[PDB]
């Protein structure tokens, strides 16, 4: 219950909704028992007053009562279920908005300590878990134990030792029970959920490995496994069933204790009257109704378990606290930037012993510089760092001799232009696929910006409009790279940090690209990523670095001069 | 759309329900045993109210009429138990004959089919798309069994005592149906498209929650979170104006229930007060009668009750339904199966003309090809990406139709036996996959017993020889989940090693030499080499060095052969492969 703390504190912006679902369901169920209630007393009372007593006899007062009940009932219902199901959509739409913001900040150090791959499913799964806690946790029970209190007051109006024997009976059937049935369950349900594992993880495994089982003649030895797990799945399954219905025959036979009790109870003095007459049908048919009541109850204690779960991983996963801080502090941004490191020695808190140990270099403002190099060698680390992501482990960085700590978020996001490796398309049109750089462009700039040197194919389509990614149309990255460049040069900054922009290419895009991001940006600083040194002499300082280190930086012409370093004397792949 | 795709995805449901007709059966037969037991509790305690409400009788003088009732409870008690424990083997009967099924057709579709999504769509498919099945059959279809028969069992019994409460249960029977389905509904196929948005805003969220990174740096997210918020508050808009139609029904219902038992109330209590003569059968109305239709009133309606709870269990089912008809009914092409075979001891020479490749679905993917291949020649397959290269590997692998003649030594391909077929191959794959649990089992993977010498000589200094003395066991480690703890190029050294344990007559290489360091390349070159040579090989690769030892090189351009000759013969004459030689060059 600990974990639902914080949830159940979630609820202070709506309460007025909860409030009138709780008291229509309890004003609807007071309704009926009172018309059964209602019903058999009159009927009694008739019978035994006889046709001698119609003269004193009112009967005029007694049918309010029933038609009263009938109207409020079905009024009662009708709302009821209107009530609770706006509050519901209202609750999931705070819950979702609370955790995609409490889930942004820690994007780049987060959510890496785990796969990234089968954790959303996972946090969209508990969210609907959660809305159906607060819907069938929450009602019923705040409504039974409402009812039950009030129908055991007015019954002790007439006599208490029965109406207290009832509400005894109620209390305890609903208090005992869920706690008593709370042990087994956990246990069935730890092993499904070892078995459930177990069997996805096999069948991934058979599906994806179905290329070499069935050349190397494997593929009827794994199926058998598959089946032995899907049939100890179903035996747990059957256990838990086993118990599942139990709860039902104890409910049936503890309303036929109760019913039996009062019958006995209330035939021998109910209310200090040897010969009572006309209240015997009174407080049997008050117990049936009042039985026939409890089947919310029943199946509440089933929810409990994984909305817990579902809970706590949400809670652990929000609590992973962010990695960086931003010093809010107001700037403002200039039109000429640069870039000046002097050293750095950064590690990941994770595991130790990488690159960037020494790293140096200066540029100059209005400079294209790019960065050589084979894989692995700390480029990407440096990209990752310069717009921080991670935080320097020791050294500095000063962008216009600024320190890049005394930053705000737009303005450190907004001064930089980043074209990353991978390129995500949004499931959108490509009008809002593209206006995420600039949310000011007209249609005529993103027409222009289209008919530059880039895609040109997509400008006719049915229009700008369209479905981009698994719903529509489907791009190649010789497509992806046109349009990642296109959104970078949209987003205006002074300062663009390219990383690869030509790997898994052909030759003809990938003149064509270097032509383009030659032209299109002679102005704007150039600090990109590549490691193949096609077109690679255009550019005024060329810095090339490998195991962590730089080895030698010059110019073209001038480190052209010491025999091939990447080159190899010009022979090599 | 609409009602027309509702009617058939509730026809295929019901119709795939003929694997559990016993048991649907035994849960009827348990449902009208609880009617007459119904009738019974109610006779006794009328019974024994109207004897100690009138002609008061001691208490201890009602012990016959007393016991029966508590022996009625249990046995209502045990009964339901009973139909629980049946109604859930009948729901899992089901999803076992689907799940077979389901399973059978992926098997049969081929790799080829399979690699289209990734690999967790398939998994969702199957468990999420069918539990729902067993839900909706175990908790719906007894209900509705259960709804038709109780009332007119309570009907017929309350009738031999009067002739007017037996009416009154009577009219309102006809209205409820006809007021609820004409006016008050009519739109139950509106309520799908409904879910469909619901679940279609649940995977928009799912895709701006993946795409966080590319976020971060363009600034947005507090401009971005607006977005949730306008699609939340028009989602529900657009529901709450048919949640306004569908919650009548419940009104119509409790309205109905509430009148019927204040008009039995009404006439019982009036009829003793000698103010009414509809149906005392020339006896007389007594209190054990107006007792006996006042509890029988609710058991009336409490079947139908129920049904509205089971809304959800019916309404989730269709949506698992749809994609399980979807995926079941996409029309596919297949291979053509074999009958002949072949001795185990000839070399295999392979010819073709005017073949192409079809897709499983459908498009040509190879064009027309031309070639011939000597026996105990090594034949490498380059060119450029994209262009189909790694699809006469899978033609001649048996996972892909064609049209023309495909010919292994003499014999056609349509012909041949898998099953002494896939015995003359042996694969290396690009990605690789470890499909069992202990290294020694991924080595022994072609046959899973050997002497213990093949695990020393197997290949050359790779993962079986060398790399022991690094992991904290021995050759029986257990790998795990897809060797998530050997990271270093995927173990493209075991695969190797597999391939080579085997003596083979076709082995069939699919760029080997992806992803690994320049001396385990070095090394998996060499003992690829050394395999190579001792019979024919068909090799696609990427890598452009040393490939003067090769016999024939084929460059592939949209699917068309284009030059063929050796290294020296081909790196002059200026063809496709001087430019991809030069291109090459031009990296470095
Ligand atoms: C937004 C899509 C939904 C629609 C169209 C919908 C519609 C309905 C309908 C038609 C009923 C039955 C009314 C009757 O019996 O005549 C119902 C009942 C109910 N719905 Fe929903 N519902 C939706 C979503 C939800 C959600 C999100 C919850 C919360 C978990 C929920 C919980 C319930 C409950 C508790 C009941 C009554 C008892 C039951 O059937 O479980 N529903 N709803």
């Amino acid at each position: 219950m600990r974990a639902l703390l914080p949830y159940l504190a979630l609820y202070k912006r709506h309460k007025w909704m909860l409030s009138l679902g709780i008291v229509l369901a309890i004003v609807t169920l007071l309704a009926s028992i009172g018309l059964l209630t209602l019903s058999g007393w009159f009927l009694s009372a008739s019978a035994v007053a006889g046709v001698a007593g119609l003269y004193s006899f009112n009967y005029m007062l007694p049918a309010a009562g029933v038609r009263g009940a009938a109207i409020t009932r079905t009024a009662g219902r009708y709302f009821e279920r209107l009530v609770s199901h706006d509050a519901t959509f209202r609750v999931l739409q705070h819950l979702r908005i609370y955790t995609f913001s409490k889930l942004l900040p820690l994007s780049p150090a987060g959510l890496a300590r785990y796969r990234q791959g089968e954790l959303l499913n996972r946090v969209v799964a508990d969210v609907d878990t959660l809305d159906h806690l607060y819907l069938r946790v929450i009602s019923p029970l705040v409504g039974a134990f409402v009812v039950i209190m009030v129908v055991t007051i007015g019954l002790s109006f007439l006599d208490f030792t029965l109406a207290f024997t009832l509400g005894g009976i109620m209390l305890l059937t609903l208090f005992l029970m869920p706690p008593l049935f709370y042990r087994a369950g956990k246990s069935t349900g730890q092993n499904l959920t070892h078995l459930r594992g177990q069997y996805r993880q096999q069948l991934t495994a058979w599906l994806q490995g179905q290329a070499e089982l069935t050349i190397f003649g494997a593929s009827d030895r794994y199926r058998t496994q598959l089946e032995n797990t899907e049939i100890q799945w179903l035996e747990a399954q059957r256990r838990q069933s086993e118990l599942t219905a139990l709860s039902q025959a104890i409910m049936l036979l503890i309303g036929a204790l109760a019913v039996i009790l009062m019958l006995w109870m209330a035939s021998g003095g109910v209310g200090g009257n040897a010969q009572p007459g006309a209240l015997i049908a009174l407080f049997v048919f008050c117990a049936l109704a009042a039985f026939e009541a409890l089947a919310p109850v029943t199946g509440a204690f089933q929810h409990l378990g994984q909305v817990i779960a579902s809970a706590v991983r949400i809670t652990d996963l929000t609590d992973q606290k962010p990695e960086v801080t931003f010093p809010d502090t107001q700037t403002r941004v200039a039109d000429r930037v640069s870039l000046t490191l002097r050293d750095v020695q950064f590690t990941y808190p994770e595991q130790s012993q990488q690159a960037l140990k020494g790293i140096s270099l200066q540029v100059n403002a209005g400079e294209h510089i790019a960065i050589l190099g084979r894989t692995g060698c700390g480029k990407s680390t440096l990209l990752q760092l310069l717009t921080r992501a991670w935080d320097p482990q020791q050294g500095e960085i000063l962008l216009n001799d600024s320190p890049i700590a005394s930053l705000n978020e737009a303005a450190l996001r907004q001064t930089i232009s980043v074209v990353p490796q991978r390129v995500h398309l949004f499931s959108a049109t490509l009008r809002d696929n593209l206006l995420l750089a600039s949310p000011g462009s007209s249609d005529e700039a993103l027409s222009e910006i289209l008919r530059r040197v880039g895609l040109e194919k997509l400008l006719e389509d049915a229009g700008l409009n369209s479905w981009l990614g698994e719903g529509g149309r489907q791009l190649s990255g010789g497509e992806l790279r046109r349009l990642a460049i296109a959104r970078a040069l949209l987003h205006d900054a002074p300062l663009v940090l390219l990383d690869e922009p030509t790997e898994g290419l052909d030759a003809t895009t990938e003149s064509q690209i270097l032509e383009l991001l030659a032209e299109m940006m002679r102005e704007k600083t150039v600090l990109m990523v590549t490691h193949r040194l096609r077109g690679l002499s255009r550019f005024q300082q060329i810095i090339v670095m490998d195991n962590g280190q730089i080895i030698e930086q010059g110019t073209h012409a001038e480190l052209l001069a010491r025999q091939g370093r990447y080159y190899q004397f010009k022979q090599g792949l | 759309m609409n009602k027309s795709r509702q009617k058939e995805l509730t026809r295929w449901l019901k119709q795939q329900s003929v694997i559990s007709q016993r048991w649907l059966n035994i849960s009827r037969l348990l449902g009208f045993v609880s009617g007459i037991l119904i009738i019974a509790q109610a006779w006794f305690m009328a019974r024994i109210l109207q004897h100690m409400i009138m002609e008061n009788i001691p208490r201890e003088a009602l012990l016959l009429p007393f016991t029966l009732l508590v022996l009625t409870f249990v046995l209502r008690a045990w009964v339901v138990w009973l139909r629980e424990r049946v109604g859930y083997h009948a729901g899992q009967h089901i999803r076992f004959a689907i799940r077979r099924q389901v399973l059978d057709r992926l098997q049969q579709a081929g790799p080829a089919w399979i690699q289209g999504k990734p690999a967790g769509s398939w998994a969702t498919l199957v468990l999420e798309q069918i539990d729902d099945m067993h839900d909706y059959y175990a908790r719906y279809l007894p209900q509705m069994a259960l709804a038709v028969s109780v009332p007119l069992l309570i009907v017929v019994a309350i009738f031999p005592s009067n002739w007017a409460a037996a009416l009154i249960l009577l009219g309102t029977a006809p209205l409820i149906p006809l007021f609820m389905a004409l006016v008050g509904m009519g739109a139950a196929d509106a309520n799908r498209r409904n879910f469909l948005a619901l679940a279609r805003l649940s995977g928009h969220f799912l895709d701006r929650l993946r795409g966080m990174e590319t976020l971060r740096i363009f600034g947005r997210g507090e401009a971005e979170i607006e977005s949730i918020r306008s699609a939340s508050e028009d989602f529900r808009q657009r529901t709450m104006e048919v949640l306004r139609l569908a919650f009548l029904s419940s009104g119509i219902l409790e309205f109905f229930t509430s009148l019927s038992i204040a008009l039995v109330a009404v006439y019982f209590g009036f009829s003793y007060l000698g103010e009414l003569d509809f149906g005392h059968y020339d006896t007389g109305v007594t209190l054990a009668a107006g007792f006996l239709a006042l509890i029988l009133a609710p058991e009336f309606f409490q079947p139908l009750r129920d049904l509205g709870t089971f809304y959800h269990a019916k309404a989730q089912a269709v949506g698992a339904a749809d994609s399980l008809k979807t995926f079941m009914e996409t029309p596919l092409a297949h291979p053509q199966r074999g009958e002949a075979e072949l001795a185990l001891t000839d070399p295999l020479t392979i010819e073709a003309e005017d073949l192409f490749i079809t897709s499983p679905e459908g498009k040509t993917l190879a064009g027309p090809l031309n070639f011939t291949l000597p026996a105990g020649q090594r034949a490498v397959l380059v060119g450029r990406s994209g262009s189909g290269k790694s699809s006469l590997l899978n033609a001649l692998s048996g996972f892909l139709s064609y049209q023309g003649s495909l010919r292994i030594n003499g014999i056609e391909l349509r012909d041949l036996s898998p099953e002494s077929w896939r015995k003359h191959l042996s694969w290396v794959g690009q990605n690789p996959q470890l499909p069992a649990a202990t290294l020694r089992d991924n080595v022994l993977l072609a046959r899973p017993d050997a002497s213990e010498q093949e695990l020393q000589a197997a290949l050359d200094n790779a993962w079986v020889s060398e790399f022991l003395p690094l992991l904290p066991q021995g050759v029986d480690t257990p790998v795990g989940d897809q060797a998530a703890r050997l990271s270093v190029g995927q173990a493209q050294r075991v695969a190797v090693a597999r391939a080579l344990l085997n003596p083979c007559s076709l082995l069939l290489l699919d760029e080997p030499a992806a992803s690994l360091d320049a001396h385990s390349e070095q090394r998996v070159m060499e003992a690829l080499n050394a395999a190579s040579l001792r019979q024919t090989t068909l090799m696609v690769t990427h890598q452009l060095e040393d490939l003067a030892d090769w016999d024939v090189i084929w460059v592939m351009q949209d699917g068309r052969i284009i030059e063929q000759g050796r290294y020296a013969e081909l790196s002059v004459a200026g063809g496709p492969f001087a430019t991809l030689l030069a291109h090459r060059q031009e990296e470095i």
